[PDB]
């Protein structure tokens, strides 16, 4: 596949591929004839989905950046380094967790 | 194939071809929204670029036999044959020794006139050969009465004079010029054709052609120019 | 060249008067056919306020900086009534159109527009 | 039948609006012999163009106010009587102050509307084309109507070969040991 | 080293020349977590994608590509936002490997 | 409402102005179709040109002051009555005898404004690039506001290539003998 | 270092580099009293000038090292390196005999593209490769609506398509391009970058960019054009 | 594409009416935030005197050449001042101005000027 | 002979040699109705043809005597000597091995300009040399009180001066340039003359002449410019 | 694989590369049957002529051309008639052997 999880990494789809995707898939039911425009209900409903989607794939690149150490942030960065014997300590920020 | 020529309301047709063409690189070109199509095209281009020949040829062979020989492998690409006016050196002569064919048939071609000194060319699929100094039959007639525009200019060799395009002009065939300058220019009337021009329009530009001509001297043979070594 | 069909999601009014999706006799959704969903295409495109679709500023109707306000003028309401209907696809041309003012009710009332689609 | 405007170019409120002049042209272009046969895509339209004569009250602060918003260089709906006109640019300005009108503005503005939608390089090649009237138009961030729709569409900004601003010598060296000495 | 010039834009691209390597480097926000990321491609082929933009730490050590360290420094150890990376507040270095181990030997 | 100035160009004193005319330009450009999408880079402003008609009571020495301080070449702030403007230059001079004014000064000026702060092939960069508005500008010697500050100041100029001059012979020797025979 | 684009009073920066120049030759003239510096720069032209090789190659040595091998001369003179696709009868041929390298690097890299038909050339101080036929990654839309002045114009093999100067069009990549003139026209979407031209101005001449592409086929190949030997 | 944010040293006046640097409650070097600092960044751009600064004599205000003097003028002195304040960096407009002389004190007073800066 | 000049109602006569003329070709013109002959002529143009010398040369010989002996043959065909003022290293050279000299002379002529860096030229059927850091003497004022049009425009090298044609302006000479502008440009006063342009007319077109100069160092040698190998 | 446009005419001809060769189709509509039909040249001498376009098979498999298959798709089997092969309710796809031999082996 061309978008999502990849041996390079996570590849993100924008926005406007998110958007012209169902737009495609409704002309592929309906026929070319339907109408998606911006103030139509199905219109309505294609904006929203592609918004809806767009942020549902960045939280997905987020969950899968989350795996790495040097990508973590936080108690995930915690459960990470815990696989290393690293405790963070009170009060050290990330920047100083990441580099120890 | 570029057909040219006059239609006027009574008279008939005077269209004849200027040139006869292989496409060579074509290209749409807006001005404002237009769309003009911008056409090149080719004039022997088989025979330039996919010419090749195979020949041994031996001793004592005449000097024209193989010029239908090499005629043969540019007739493979779609060449006819003109008329051919060798020198009268030429004619006559035969050989000692061995003569190779092994590459481009034009390069070769262009080595022969350097040879010794006759004109070949391609006029629409058709290769006409002359000598240096001569030209082939055939005559046109320009005067103010008969297409002539402006002075019929004058030059070291001969002349070049413009006049509406009007088909038979050809390279290596005879020009008869007149006016009331070349009088008083003491110039003859008989200039053989070397170079041609096509300059036209339907709409504006009027057809337009220029005729380079190297002047026939008193011996039926043309001014050639100092051939620089 | 035929006019193209065109298909979209149907609106009829509730008994409240706002405009909803609705499922016919047979229970299946509804859809308006080519000239009726042209007519309610064009609907949806004049209840637009310009500047308030998040994905596209550019859509909608100029109400609130050209009419709703202290400035009744006929001409300029047609215009922008006109323009936002002709803009319509679909749409051919406008035959009629009629324009009044209630002072009473400070209502603009467009009335008897008749609007000629591709599909005659 | 006029819209009953404001008289007011941009944000500069004018006085009095002596007359407009509105220009609508479209340019043909033909070649020697009629090349037709279902070839009608050459005609172009051009921008609208607007003369106005104006005056106003306050002479030097509007002349001011005038050449200021001009120097912006910022499209702008423009209201006349005869129609709404988007995207114009005030192309020129002038003012004549002598024995008839002197402590006056009276001149005129000189108004063109713009064209675009077109810049690409930084704009790629992924999904829909945009032209079909059924659907929505492309999310682009210009078109966006808030800040985080504008984030979350950007299509993208590319600018061409970078070249880095060298660090000098210690402030480098220091930066090296703090990041992979630590 | 140098300094990586960073536009106001939530998604930009640019190429430059590291260790003679056309590396073109495309940078993105993810506003659902509020951090940047990039993907890098050399010479036309992408090698990284989706990582995250983090500070103090080099951000191309695990592929092995050859073209020097990639960092990102602030003074407090901030990390990077929409608006503090675009401002200057957090800037992107590369370092050479050269420079590397003339900084660790001294 | 108008400025209410001393009704003179530059230095040299005016009798009369009969007339100002004011001109501000700006510049738009269009390829043959609309191309835009977040370009409007392409608007240029051109400097201002200004148009008076003037009298003077002394003909000959109001014309003689008028051409020298036009030779001069020198920018100066023309004071209308509309607005101020900073570094015109005179671009025409006309003036007119007739039967109706032969005794006196009359006739047009017209003034340009001038572009610049571009030069380069003798400047150099070292430092900030003043496009900055939270900074201060570079200093340089021309918006030095002294000789000592200016001194300090100067960027320094850079023109390429030298020549020297050849000396003459004979002193040539006396000065060589002079420095390097002890 | 030529940094052209577009600062637009909202958006922000467009500007990137569209040549890096080592200077060519310079001159001042007046136009009036004007001082306009013409300048003209170099492109890899240190290494196009001072960059030779020294080098015994051995047999079986794969068809890569030594574009590595001359990469190392053309470095000493400043060189960046590019992506390199070579042909895939280039990536997997091998070697009977040693390879002569003495005189001009550009010579006989001259002699390289001739003797498979390969592409090769520097981009801003970075050298590129491609094959004949081939293309590299990147593409760019060109529209209407994303940056197209006039029709894209057709060609034999692709297009010639003026658009704004904007700073990624760079030779050997790839360009989709969409019209309401290229549907009826037929032609693709899809070409590769061959020639890139850039003149504009700042005041009037506005930025323009023209880039002539010839077009990619079904089986992801370019038309090349028929190779004339 | 917001307003970036400004920060600058706070100046207040004392008890002489001229404005010095101030230490607040805290008493740390006050400094003044987003539009309280566009705001006296005007005022110090209006106190300064055209060719003043010895690093570019071509700031400061030419209140010497233009309007200190025998010529009293409102419409030059409202001009000058407007430019003032509006090439101030953050000042976007000037709503409101207002401007008379006492010939008794020989005062020039503006007053009623109402600027709005980029952060509404 | 094509003689321009000057001849004021007062003063006299400023009238010389700018270019001796073989003629080249000649051409008529009509515009309306004119007559224009548009020469073309030769310089040193026999030689440049008919020329072509004799020579066994032995070994010891030194290194300008046959600079005499080609110019025996070149001036078989009527060129004349000019100054020959060779480089340092060229006038002690002497000889190992005998010297081949079958031809065409102009063309190992520029052989040997490439082999030992000097310049060779024939100005009005005389022919001169110099070296390539070197000039001739004789020095040529060119002031805004003295014939400067515009600029003296600054180059890489030297200059490039417009001036009035006034005669004595030769290549390998010295210019001596003053103006109000090439002080704040640094720029120096002497350089040599290496191009000459005349173009005027006797109504509209003023005389005008351009002098191409590669300035002088301090040393008293020219700018040569980086040569390429 | 490729999918290849079809404009609303009842003639139309294109030219495309396939398997590195330029291929001259040529679709014109039969009125009496309402079906379409191909003509097809390679290198200038036409090789097919006067075939229907149906769909769900590889329309050229007798001919033994080389250059690789061409065929038709819909939704549901629909037939294509005059308005549907240019709305692209049915679609003309071209792929090449290996394509299809890979496709078969999964």
């Amino acid at each position: 596949m061309t978008y999502g999880v990849q041996p390079t990494g996570y590849v993100k789809k924008p926005l406007a591929v998110h958007l012209a995707e169902i737009e495609a898939s409704m002309v592929d039911l309906f026929g070319p004839g339907v109408i998606q425009t911006e103030q139509s209900p199905l219109g309505q409903l294609n904006g929203l989905y592609a918004d809806l989607s767009y942020d549902l794939d960045e939280r997905g690149e987020d969950l899968y950046q989350s795996f790495d150490p040097e990508q973590a942030e936080g108690s995930r960065l915690d459960i990470l380094a815990r696989y290393r014997l690293l405790s963070r300590r009170a009060g050290e920020s990330d920047e100083s967790f990441r580099r120890a | 194939m570029l057909e040219v020529g006059y239609t006027p309301p009574g008279g008939g047709n005077n269209i004849g071809i200027i040139a006869k063409g292989k496409i060579r690189d074509y290209q749409h070109d807006r001005e404002g929204g237009d769309i003009i199509s911008t056409v090149s095209c080719g004039d022997g281009d088989k025979a330039y670029r996919r010419a090749t020949i195979s020949k041994t040829i031996p001793k004592g062979t005449p000097l024209t036999e193989v010029v239908d020989e090499i005629h043969k492998e540019m007739k493979k690409e779609g060449i006819a044959k003109g008329e051919w006016s060798f020198p009268d050196k030429v004619k006559n002569t035969q050989l000692k020794r061995p003569y190779s064919m092994c590459g481009s048939c034009t390069r070769e071609l262009d080595t022969l006139g350097r040879s010794h000194g006759f004109y070949w060319n391609i006029q629409n699929e058709t290769m006409e050969i002359i000598p240096g100094n001569g030209h082939l039959p055939g005559s046109l007639l320009i005067t103010p009465d008969t297409g002539l525009i402006g002075t019929p200019t004058i030059t070291d060799n001969g002349i070049k004079v413009k006049a509406l395009i009007n088909p038979e002009a050809r390279p290596n065939r005879m020009m008869k010029v007149k006016s009331q300058v070349l009088k008083m220019n003491r110039k003859g009337e008989d200039y053989r054709i070397s170079e041609v021009s096509f300059n036209g329009d339907n709409q504006e530009g009027d057809w337009i052609m220029t005729l380079t001509g190297e002047a026939i001297g008193g011996d039926k043979k043309v001014d050639e120019g100092k051939k620089a070594k | 060249m035929a006019a193209p069909s065109r298909i979209g999601l149907a609106l009829k009014k509730n008994e409240q008067g706002i405009a909803d999706i609705y499922l016919d006799a047979s229970g299946n959704l509804s859809m308006v056919q080519n000239t009726e969903a042209v007519g309610q295409h064009a609907r949806q495109r004049l209840m637009t306020y310009l500047g308030e679709w998040f994905l596209n500023k550019n859509v909608g109707v100029p109400w609130l900086r050209d009419l709703l306000g202290k400035g009744y003028d006929p001409v300029l309401a047609e215009a922008v009534i006109k323009a936002e209907i002709l803009s319509t696809d679909g749409v051919t041309e406008i035959t009629s159109f009629s324009i009044r003012f209630d002072q009473g009710r400070r209502a603009l009332e467009a009335f008897d527009i008749e609007v000629t689609t591709e599909y005659d | 039948m006029i819209i009953a405007f404001s008289s007011a170019i941009g944000p500069v409120p004018l006085t009095v609006v002596i007359s407009e002049k509105h220009t609508s042209k479209v340019e043909l272009t033909t070649n020697p012999i009629e090349s037709g046969a279902d070839v009608t895509d050459h005609a172009y339209v051009k921008g609208k163009e607007i003369e106005l004569e104006v005056a106003d009250r306050n002479a030097a602060a509007t002349w001011a106010a005038l050449v200021a918003f001009q120097e912006s260089r910022v499209p702008f709906v423009l209201m006349t009587g005869l129609s709404m006109y988007r995207n114009m640019i005030i192309t020129e300005i002038d003012a004549t102050r002598n024995a008839q009108h002197s402590k006056i503005l009276k001149g005129t503005v000189r108004l063109r509307e713009v064209k675009i939608v077109e810049t690409g390089t930084a704009e790629d090649s992924s999904g829909k084309d945009g032209t079909d009237k059924n659907k929505s138009s492309n999310p682009s961030k210009d078109k966006a109507a808030d800040a985080k729709t504008a984030d979350k569409a950007n299509s993208g900004v590319n600018a061409g070969d970078k070249g880095g601003t060298t660090v000098a010598a210690p402030r480098a060296q220091s930066l090296l040991k703090g990041v992979f000495g630590g | 080293m140098i300094e990586l010039e960073v536009l106001d834009e939530s998604k930009q691209k640019f190429s430059v020349i590291l260790n003679d390597r056309r590396v073109t480097i495309e940078l993105w926000y993810n506003t659902t977590n509020d951090r940047w990321s990039f993907s890098l491609a050399l010479d036309g082929d992408n090698v990284v994608t989706g990582r995250r933009l983090v500070t103090g730490v080099d951000l191309l050590a695990p592929f092995g590509l050859g073209i020097g360290a990639l960092f990102l420094l602030s003074e407090n150890g901030e990390p990077p936002t929409r608006a503090n990376l675009p401002l200057g507040l957090v800037k992107l270095y590369h370092a050479t490997q050269e420079e590397i181990d003339a900084a660790i030997s001294a």
